[PDB]
């Protein structure tokens, strides 16, 4: 079919970001993929007169796979993708019980891309020691992790969706990127049947989903609430422990009193002294703990800023998240256990915990947040791909600020 | 010119060719140009042109040593400045530590390079240029350019992408033989018989020659040692060109940037080499001539480099059959080195790790910083990650991994018991010390008076206030808690207000660009069990409203 004219918005340039450098086993499983994926059309060669560039990578099983980094192409493409060809979210996916992932990808590599554009999407293999330029390329077809593939496909997708809509109207189903969300109030082994049910109309009309042998239940997706500590005896130290957080949680519920726990420890006593609490003391205690089991007033998602996930190391593999988009009003939070295991790289956990952050994000509002990841910059950019096993990039920055406040998020 | 397929090149939209005055020049500079345009315009790489070409650029004259030759200069800014993108030319250049050794090596430099390339026809009409009249009566030779014009934007990266090409067939033919491309040169390498490997040689000269591009002969090829971009490549080793550390006694600016220059240079085969001091001299260096004295540290750390200098040192080329190993070792003062071998009295390299923009730093963080460095390099160098052989036990690492707020990657490494060891020097209580006096700390200045104090009163009626004078209301923070690690037991509780000076210590360093925090150190190393507790400030809570006081 003829190709849908893509324009980078007015007074752009193209992308011009630099490759990172490569394992060798990585370098070769790319100069293999893209050597079949040049003998079936759907990428080519480029001379020097194509200046951009888009990084590359190797992800893993047991086969090597390539993920293109289009998160700057994707900014200097937002109003192709957003604006002209958006794509809505459902606010009910979030209600399901339970969400399926679904990785559809392979539906853009028939389509053609337009020939005018195919030059933006230039990357490059590198060379070891800086021997070789580089082995060039760019596409010819819809690239995967671009966000104006599934935007242009979306009319076939929906097309192809339509009769199994009409079958199933209480299953939601919504595109991003590369991958579709399924979501049904069923129980687990209809919900289950139901997703192969999808699998197979969709192969009927030649969508293969490399799902042959994600569940998610976002019920419980809320903001958490803050526990204060319960103790059957208290100490200076724990009641200064306990005074110092419900200050700290004064900044975003606002109606707690410490002034009475104040009281409670007064003249320059002791930290292992005990000090039994007043009455009036378990008084604050009890209005501030229930103060707290509330949820936050007027916290709501505002669209037009961007959310930002920050992320705390907790230890013995535990990692507290929230969601927010201004300071103090979380729209969500979690903790995120790594499944116990041998394998526990603080990277592992940390980019299996981004992954985590970021699919719950599609799912509740239809976007990606930006992190602030607590790990150094260069340790991260060389060990992120080995645990990644998604196929959009979210943005993130790294802090090197320690928090002190670990305790608090607990 | 060549059969090469021209590249096609577009100027950067809405934008039009260079229209650029041509000022006159001296009857014996038009001279000489016309020399050259007549021989130029011979071998095809220019052509004169009509009035309809709108466009222009200016043409100057010069030469090198009077001699015969007067080469032309076109300054192609204007067009530069016009001309679309390309795809970035060759930005970092191999490492000797990274090639493999051949049995025989030959370099080959291609001449008039450039202008051996057909340069795109419609984008021609832009390069024009004109040779003046004698006092501008007599009409001017219009001109045009067929070839990449020297100093155009796209000159270098048409002609990389053209060689490239041009060496597709000869290296189809010929798998095992490695060719090295590098601006107008060629590194060609062979395991091959060196009469069997001359007469390859020949055979790519032949294939070169055919696609237009001339190169040098047996008569002309250089030999080794080859020096190459301040590296020296022997047949079985490479090291740096010899460096010079000039001998001056006032040392300007620009002479003390050049000297940390070269000393990072030979870092990376000459081991131990240290630039601290010299580049803490640097720190606001501000205006280049200005003089700038030496510290007696400074002056020291640059007789240690000159005698490691005096004697040579070589490298080693790579073996992709051989483990990758790299070892570290404390220097002091925040310093680090390493060496990257796979045998034991040769490294493929060297190198060092400075923590310059952390004030406070933690010996086992710096360790771990190192470690990416090496890591990165060696990727970037060899495709792949070394073993490494670190000076830290494992439940000493461990530890810290531990506990530290941000994630760390401890790759794969053994224990090399050669000290200066790294070690946790201290550890903070987690839970307070019972049996221990509890010090309730506190501390403030004026800003502008720049006076301060210091103090703490203790849950045994104990109650010190010093005066403070040019400080800070983080300096005397800091004051407070070392009061009370003074006057104190071998187990004390101390409590503070100052999330500041609590952070500082709670990260546990062993060295910061502070005094105070030295002092500090030393205490808690001399203690034996400290709990450092927070809590919240004007709370009036408990002991610290009384320290408030202060
Ligand atoms: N000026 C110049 C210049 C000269 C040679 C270069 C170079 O040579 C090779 C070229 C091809 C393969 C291996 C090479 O090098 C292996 C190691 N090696 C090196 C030298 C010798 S004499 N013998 C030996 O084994 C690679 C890269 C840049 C070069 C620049
Ligand atoms: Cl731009
Ligand atoms: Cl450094
Ligand atoms: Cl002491």
């Amino acid at each position: 079919i003829e190709t849908v004219p893509v324009k980078l918005k007015p007074g752009m340039d193209g992308p011009k970001v630099k490759q990172w450098p490569l394992t060798e086993e990585k370098i070769k499983a790319l100069v293999e993929i893209c050597t079949e994926m040049e003998k079936e059309g759907k990428i080519s060669k480029i001379g020097p007169e194509n200046p951009y560039n888009t990084p590359v990578f190797a992800i893993k099983s047991t086969k090597w796979r390539k993920l293109v980094d289009f998160r700057e192409l994707n900014k200097r493409t937002q109003d192709f993708w957003e604006v002209q060809l958006g794509i809505p979210h459902p606010a009910g996916l979030k209600k399901k019980k339970s969400v399926t992932v679904l990785d559809v990808g392979d539906a853009y590599f028939s389509v053609p891309l337009d020939e005018d554009f195919r030059k933006y999407t230039a990357f490059t293999i590198p060379s070891i020691n800086n021997e070789t330029p580089g082995i060039r390329y760019q596409y010819n077809v819809l690239p995967q992790g671009w966000k104006g593939s599934p935007a242009i496909f979306q009319s076939s997708m929906t097309k192809i969706l339509e009769p199994f809509k009409k079958q199933n109207p209480d299953i939601v189903i919504y595109q991003y990127m590369d991958d579709l969300y399924v979501g049904s109030d069923l129980e687990i082994g209809q919900h289950r049947t139901k997703i192969e049910e999808l699998r197979q109309h969709l192969l009927r009309w030649g969508l293969t989903t490399p799902d042959k042998k994600y569940e998610l239940h976002p019920d419980k997706w809320t903001v958490q609430p803050i526990v204060l500590p319960e103790k059957d005896s208290w100490t200076v130290n724990d009641i200064q422990k306990l005074v110092g957080k419900l200050n700290w949680a004064s900044q975003i519920y606002p109606g707690i009193k410490v002034r009475q726990l104040s009281k409670l420890l007064r003249g320059t006593k002791a930290l292992t002294e005990v000090i039994p609490l007043t009455e009036e003391a378990e008084l604050e205690l009890a209005e501030n703990r229930e103060i707290l089991k509330e949820p936050v007033h007027g916290v709501y998602y505002d669209p037009s800023k961007d959310l930002i996930a920050e992320i705390q190391k907790q230890g013995q593999g535990q990692w507290t998240y929230q969601i927010y988009q201004e300071p103090f009003k979380n729209l969500k939070t979690g903790k995120y256990a790594r499944m116990r295991g041998a394998h526990t790289n603080d990277v592992k956990q940390l980019t299996e915990a981004v992954q985590k952050i970021t699919t719950e994000s599609i799912v509740i509002w239809g976007k990606t947040p930006k992190f602030k990841l607590p790990i150094q910059k260069e340790t991260w950019e060389t060990w992120w791909t080995e645990y990644w096993q998604a196929t959009w990039i979210p943005e993130w920055e790294f802090v090197n600020t320690p928090p002190l406040v670990k305790l608090w998020y607990q | 010119i060549s059969p090469i397929e021209t590249v096609p090149v577009k100027l950067k939209p809405g934008m039009d060719g260079p229209k650029v005055k041509q000022w006159p020049l001296t009857e014996e500079k038009i001279k000489a140009l016309v020399e050259i345009c007549t021989e130029m315009e011979k071998e095809g790489k220019i052509s004169k042109i009509g009035p309809e070409n709108p466009y222009n650029t200016p043409v100057f004259a010069i030469k090198k040593k009077d001699s015969t030759k007067w080469r032309k200069l076109v300054d192609f800014r204007e067009l530069n400045k016009r001309t679309q993108d390309f795809w970035e030319v060759q930005l970092g250049i191999p490492h000797p530590a990274g090639l493999k050794k051949k049995k025989s090596v030959t370099v080959l430099d291609v001449g008039d390079a450039y202008f051996s390339v057909p340069l795109d026809e419609d984008f021609r009409k832009y390069t024009a240029f004109t040779i003046p009249s004698i006092n501008n009566e007599t009409p001017g030779i219009r001109y045009q350019y067929n070839v990449l014009p020297q100093g155009w934007k796209g000159s270098p990266a048409i002609f990389q992408s053209s060689m490239t090409k041009i060496l597709e067939p000869f290296a189809a033919q010929n798998p095992d033989i490695v060719i090295y491309q590098y601006m107008d040169d060629l590194y060609v390498g062979s395991d091959l018989e060196i009469g069997q490997h001359r007469t390859k040689i020949e055979e790519l000269r032949q294939h070169l020659l055919r696609w237009g591009l001339t190169t040098p002969d047996k008569k002309h090829q250089k030999e080794p040692p080859f020096l190459w971009m301040g590296y020296e490549l022997h047949p079985d080793k490479w090291t740096v060109q010899p460096i010079v550390l000039p001998e001056k006694d006032s040392w300007t600016v620009n002479d003390i940037q050049k000297l940390v220059g070269k000393l990072n240079w030979a870092s990376q085969i000459y081991p131990g080499i240290k630039v601290r001091q010299l580049s803490k001299l640097l720190r606001g260096t501000k205006a280049l001539t200005e003089v700038i004295p030496l510290t007696e540290e400074a002056e020291l750390e640059l007789a240690e480099n000159r005698e490691i200098l005096k004697e040579p040192v070589h490298g080693v080329y790579y073996d992709p059959s051989k483990d990758l190993i790299a070892e570290i070792q404390k220097q002091g003062q925040g310093q680090w080195t390493y060496q990257i071998y796979q045998e034991p009295f040769k490294n493929l390299k060297t190198g060092k790790y400075a923590r310059m923009r952390g004030a406070h730093t933690n010996d086992v963080k710096q360790l771990t910083e190192a470690v990416q460095k090496i890591t990165t390099e060696s990727i970037v160098i060899w495709g792949k990650t070394p073993k490494f052989k670190l000076p830290i036990q494992k439940e000493t690492w461990e530890t810290w991994w531990t506990e530290y707020w941000q994630a760390t990657w401890i790759p794969e490494w053994e224990f090399v018991n050669t000290p200066p060891l790294v070690k946790l020097w201290y550890q903070l209580e987690k839970e307070p010390i019972v049996g221990a006096e509890t010090f309730y700390v506190d501390g403030a200045a004026n800003r502008e008076t720049k006076l301060g104090k210091a103090g703490y009163v203790t849950n045994k009626g104990r109650q010190k206030v010093v005066p403070l004078t040019n400080t800070t209301n983080q300096k005397t923070e800091l004051q407070a808690i070392y009061l009370a690690l003074q006057d104190s037991g071998l187990e004390v509780n101390i409590v503070t207000d100052s999330q500041y000076a609590l952070g500082i210590i709670q990260a546990q360093p062993d060295k910061s660009e502070s005094e105070l925090v030295n002092q500090i150190i030393e205490q808690l190393i001399k203690k034996e069990k400290v709990y450092l507790a927070w809590v919240p400030a004007h709370k009036g809570i408990g002991g610290n409203e009384q320290v408030d006081k202060l």
